[PDB]
């Protein structure tokens, strides 16, 4: 009815200004609540009239905000579950309690995620190791917290320029007692002749297995593929997105330039042209494995999940 | 110090039930069954959900409260199969409802023995049987009924 | 009950959580003589197993599935339990002392889990000696496919592949590789294998001697002159005991290094495995899963002076020598299957059409 | 011998028609012309179809379509045990394969031109009909970008794809063949037209290609390779000379190494090299 057009657009307007909620999670959950109070408050005759609903709200939540993908796999994996239901019950009014469980499974596999991560994480890390990360994700936090209980390392948070969220990460990582080192951005190359693997997050994976995360870490990844060290992208399957890298130049996310050079710099701001990309694009030969909640997949498999989680027909949204 | 919360000890058949997963194993996830003194159940693989599943890990959540109805139960061999493909959303509301009011009912009976200092398992199943299982059973409705029969007591 | 062994020598810092046994250490100090807690053949198998009798993956393999057939044969189902249930939780203590012999293979692990699959899928309304019968028959049948038929065909996929005139390259020694030279050699082709070998197993004179009994005119060398051959090298064989997700090798500890080596002299590394040791547990370096010998192995006989021998008088001193290690998936070649030859790409591809799925 | 001569008639009466989707069509109707109730009886005819049209046409197109085509007739006589249905299924299912086929290159067009920038230099091969209709959706896209093809020595055909495109009103460079590495590091994309994909990643392609290749490996160029799915090989050839010799005849057909390849551009969609063994082994040959 009219409350459900007042949390799409709460919704549309909360991504459209800022980070609302903060971390991801929350945000699918959010997604997919949102999805199943559009499938509960409407009417449909056949699976197609929602299929094109879905497909027109899609559009509108990505042209909210293109550079954040998860709202729009969501809708593309709900979109996939309905077509799967009408694939398997076309070969008629069960349809709409099927993908009520259907959902409510998916909600179940989104919430116990992190702590899989953190099941399988102790098949990584070894006694005496250096680890080196860039930003601040709450997984890979996580992942260290825990599987610092039985090893003993070390992990060394680069700081990234933009907003040094890194800092939280190194003082969240410090009250475990992981022996955390901070440094700059600039020095990744000057430290990755002891770096032993690189264990970090990203934002969203992309089509061929590249993917785009938080900035300065497509340096890192060189680094690492200088060094041969291997890359271990510890990420979830909600972060998964089919939009291929050249795709109408709408990759990067750039931000204000008063973090990088602020207000008061002089009347030198106008004749200067300041860039602030937060997010950084990584191809599939620079990343070693990827770590999802069903476990370690190579970056050679993941058309395999893109196949097994999104339809291509619904690329386009 | 702890019992059952009905007066049998064994669910009956496609009674969905509360439980909590302890462990998972290959044949199935190993639970709790919260209502019936913490007898030890099995969730089987099979009946997880209605989709093909590659690891078991995906949606168990050891630690986490969920409603499964019994497929099979047998007595003698202290075998329980319980199934979470079987329960409907509506299905596991309702069961969500009862266990809170059978717990409700259960910290109750616990405060009321422990006022009455009642260490004994066995003074505190009787005390359970002359208050919450008769009720139960003129009622015969298992949580319904010893719950309705507080409220109208509390008036 | 099974105490833990104890753990001799003094560990390398990164290898703290890995276990490091010795030889003239063994479990049984403390156990029955007939075996209760262990079976008979379970015991049987962990002393073949920690003494290095039995040191090839699907030897490992079909001697355990050989054991646990015994214990199959040699059950017995209590009053009021299940045996999809009792089974199971009555292996994994003897999985469990396996362990504690030796870290298992992944042959054993991917075996362990096939056969849970298999007793977790027998129907309670089954009798007792039938369901035990069909249980054998496909511990049988599995054995009977996934080597014989398993080999022949990657025998019969690599015949395709070696020419005449060829140079082939082995390392360590693999009953696959073996039977795949001994095949070639026997159906027409002609050529002469190089084999490298590497301290302190010393195994490369098995498939030395299972290659001069062929007729097959043999090189026998070690790993630091493997460089000196790989200029004349055309093609380099593998035996790979493990592949992992990501396409990694797990095999003998020395693949890596020579299939790196083999790259930068620009020859082709060729492994050998089969469907049945593949793994969806993935690691990308040798110290977070490995296998830990004898630190007692590395000392030598050079005369008059064995200098490793009292090696525990040395605080400062650690003696190690890795199993296994893994590859980087853009150094090997080809991955020989019964279902053909795959990059190291689709290993787990083939682990979803192995999957039943 | 018709089938040769049918191979001729529908290869020649289209300039713009591939060898292989002529070979397939060859193969189906030498299979309605059959009309023998046997499995093997249908499966040796086949075998010697495919001897024949790799005797005459020496591509590797041609016997990638015949094992595919080989591959669904055993699909299909698996599926239906009898042969009398078995015979329209497979033409039905065969004729409906030619007409999903025949729709293929627009598809890799609209699929595949979103990929170039505007702005940009293009990097390509010898003539094939595939790359063209590639750019020639690229223009009907509103794209401007500068196109350096090479000569490609033992058949002038770059030159007469150079002939095609300043037809198409396109800048256009006939580049020299040994200058693919000069021009290299202005050429942010090489995308290039492939005859036959084998099973790892890796293609068949012209002799000037793989050379190229190591070009977009020294300068970090994305490699983009673009072919349809009838060009899917169950082959591994390991060195050059690993691949089979008599479709080299001076050398014809040179082997790319799947690490050199950024992508590939089927009618699955744009893929990762590993997804050709994937489609290879559910195809099972």
């Amino acid at each position: 009815g009219s409350e459900l057009s007042e949390r799409i657009e709460s919704f549309v307007e909360t991504l459209k200004r800022g980070g609302g909620p903060r971390s991801s999670e929350e945000m699918a959950r959010e997604t997919l609540g949102l999805l199943r109070q559009i499938i509960t408050d409407h009417r449909w005759s056949n699976a197609g009239e929602l299929m094109e609903l879905i497909r027109r709200e899609g559009r509108r939540m990505t042209a909210a905000q293109p550079s954040e993908t998860t709202v729009g796999n969501m809708v593309r994996r709900v979109l996939k579950i309905i077509r799967e239901e009408y694939g398997r019950l076309h070969g008629y009014a069960q349809l709409q309690s099927n993908i009520i469980e259907a959902i409510n499974e998916l909600l179940v596999e989104l919430e116990g995620t992190m702590e899989n991560i953190a099941a399988q994480a102790l098949e990584h890390i070894h006694s005496n190791e250096v680890i080196m990360t860039i930003g601040f994700s709450r997984t890979v936090e996580a992942f260290l917290k825990e599987a610092a209980r039985k090893r003993k390392f070390h992990v060394i948070v680069a700081e990234c320029a933009p907003f040094c969220q890194g800092h939280e990460m190194a003082v969240n990582l410090s009250k475990a007692g992981i022996e955390t080192t901070v440094m700059t951005d600039a020095a990744i190359f000057a430290v990755m002749s002891r770096v032993n693997k690189v264990i970090i997050g990203t934002k969203t994976i992309l089509a061929n297995g590249a993917l785009r995360a938080v900035t300065g870490t497509h340096t890192l990844a060189l680094a690492a593929k200088h060094h041969s060290t291997p890359l271990i992208v510890c990420a979830p399957m909600f972060k998964l997105s089919p939009q291929f890298p050249n795709e109408e130049d709408s990759f990067h996310k750039f931000v204000a330039p008063e973090e990088v050079l602020p207000f008061t710099e002089g009347d030198i701001l106008e004749k200067v042209s300041v860039h602030c990309p937060v997010f950084d694009y990584v191809p599939p030969e620079l990343i070693t494995l990827f770590i999802s909640n069903i476990g370690g997949n190579a970056p050679s498999y993941i058309y395999r999940l893109m196949s097994e989680l999104y339809h291509p027909d619904d690329h386009v949204l | 110090l702890s019992c059952r919360f009905y007066q049998h000890k064994f669910p009956e058949v496609e009674d969905v039930v509360m439980v909590n997963v302890r462990s998972i194993a290959e044949m199935g996830a190993y639970v709790s069954l919260l209502e019936y003194n913490n007898i030890e159940g099995m969730i089987l693989l099979s009946e997880l959900s209605r989709r093909r599943i590659r690891s078991i890990n995906k949606l168990i959540r050891i630690g986490r409260n969920e409603c499964v109805v019994v497929i099979r139960v047998d007595k003698e061999k202290g075998y329980i199969d319980l199934s979470k493909r079987r329960v409907s959303p509506e299905e596991a509301i309702k069961c969500e409802d009862k266990f809170t009011k059978s717990k409700t009912v259960y910290s109750i009976l616990r405060h009321v023995a422990e006022v009455l200092e009642y260490t004994k398992d066995e003074q505190l199943e009787s005390l359970f049987q002359r208050t919450a299982w008769v009720f139960d059973d003129k009622y015969k409705r298992p949580g319904y009924g010893a719950y309705d029969a507080f409220k109208h007591a509390v008036s | 009950q099974v105490p833990t062994r104890k753990d001799y020598g003094s560990k390398v810092s990164l290898f703290s959580h890995l276990p490091q046994y010795s030889r003239q250490n063994s479990l049984t100090q403390f156990m029955s003589i007939p075996s209760s807690v262990i079976h008979p053949a379970m015991v049987r198998l962990g002393l073949q197993y920690s003494q290095g009798l039995v040191s090839g993956s699907n030897a490992r393999c079909i001697a355990l599935l050989r054991a646990l057939q015994q214990v199959i044969q040699d059950y017995t189902t209590p009053p009021n339990e299940e045996l999809s249930r009792d089974l199971v939780n009555k292996l994994k203590p003897y999985m469990s002392f396996l362990t504690q012999c030796r870290p298992l293979s992944a042959s054993m692990h991917n075996a362990i889990k096939f056969l849970n699959k298999e007793i977790t899928s027998v129907g309670s309304s089954k009798r007792e000696e039938e369901a035990k019968s069909e249980l054998r028959a496909a511990i049988d049948r599995y054995v009977q496919e996934k080597i014989v038929l398993a080999a022949q065909a990657i025998s019969r996929f690599a015949y395709q592949k070696i020419s005449n005139g060829d140079v082939i390259l082995v390392y360590g020694c693999s009953s696959l590789v073996s039977r795949i030279l001994q095949e070639a050699w026997t159906e027409g082709r002609r050529f002469r294998v190089v084999v490298v070998d590497s301290r302190p197993w010393l195994e490369g004179r098995h498939t030395l001697r299972s290659l001069v009994h062929a007729g097959v005119p043999a090189s026998y060398l070690l790993i630091p002159a493997a460089s000196y051959v790989l200029p004349e090298v055309s093609k380099v064989l593998l035996g790979a005991h493990a592949l992992l997700a990501n396409g990694s090798v797990m095999s003998r500890v020395g693949t890596a290094q020579l299939a790196l080596v083999a790259r930068a002299h620009n020859v082709p590394v060729l492994v050998c495995c089969e469907t049945y040791k593949f793994c969806e547990r993935v690691q990308t370096d040798a110290f977070v899963s490995n296998e830990l010998d004898d630190p007692d192995d590395l000392q030598c006989k050079r005369g008059e002076h064995v200098a490793l021998a009292n090696w525990q008088n040395h605080a400062s001193l650690r003696l190690l020598n890795l199993v296994y290690d893994v590859t980087p998936p853009e150094l090997v070649d080809l991955v020989i299957t019964e279902l053909g030859m795959i990059p190291c790409s689709s290993v787990p591809v083939v682990l979803r059409v192995k999957s039943s799925d | 011998k018709e089938l040769i001569e049918y191979f001729k008639s529908q290869m020649k009466e289209d300039p713009d028609m591939a060898s292989a989707v002529a070979a397939i069509r060859t193969l189906l109707e030498f299979l309605k012309r059959d009309k023998g109730e046997t499995i093997q009886g249908l499966r040796a005819n086949l075998t010697s179809a495919i001897e024949t049209l790799c005797g005459v046409d020496s591509s590797v197109a041609v016997s990638s379509g015949g094992e595919l085509f080989l591959r669904f007739i055993s699909l299909a006589s698996l599926e239906y045990s009898d042969y009398s249905k078995c015979k329209k299924i497979m033409i039905e299912r065969g004729e409906l394969f030619l007409r999903r086929i025949s729709l293929s290159r627009n598809k890799i067009a609209d699929l595949c031109h979103t990929f170039i920038k505007d702005g940009a230099t293009i990097l390509t091969h010898a003539y094939s009909r595939v790359v063209l209709r590639v750019l020639e959706a690229a223009v009907a896209a509103k794209k401007r970008f500068s196109v350096y093809v090479t000569e490609s020595q033992p058949d002038l055909s770059g030159k007469k794809m150079a002939k095609a495109l300043c037809h198409l009103n396109v800048p256009v460079t006939v580049v020299l063949d040994a200058a693919v590495g000069y021009i290299m590091e202005k050429a942010d994309l090489v995308i290039v037209g492939a005859e036959g994909v084998v099973e790892n990643g890796g293609i068949i392609n012209k002799i000037g290609t793989n050379q190229m290749a190591v070009c977009a490996k020294a300068q970090n160029k994305p490699f983009y390779v673009v072919a349809e799915s009838f060009k899917f090989v169950r082959l591994f050839p390991l060195n050059q000379q690993d691949v089979p010799d008599k479709f080299k005849y001076h050398p014809w057909v040179d082997y790319t190494a799947p690490s050199l390849i950024t992508l590939l551009f089927t009618d699955l969609g744009v893929l990762t090299p590993s997804a050709v063994s994937d489609e290879l082994i559910k195809l099972y040959l």
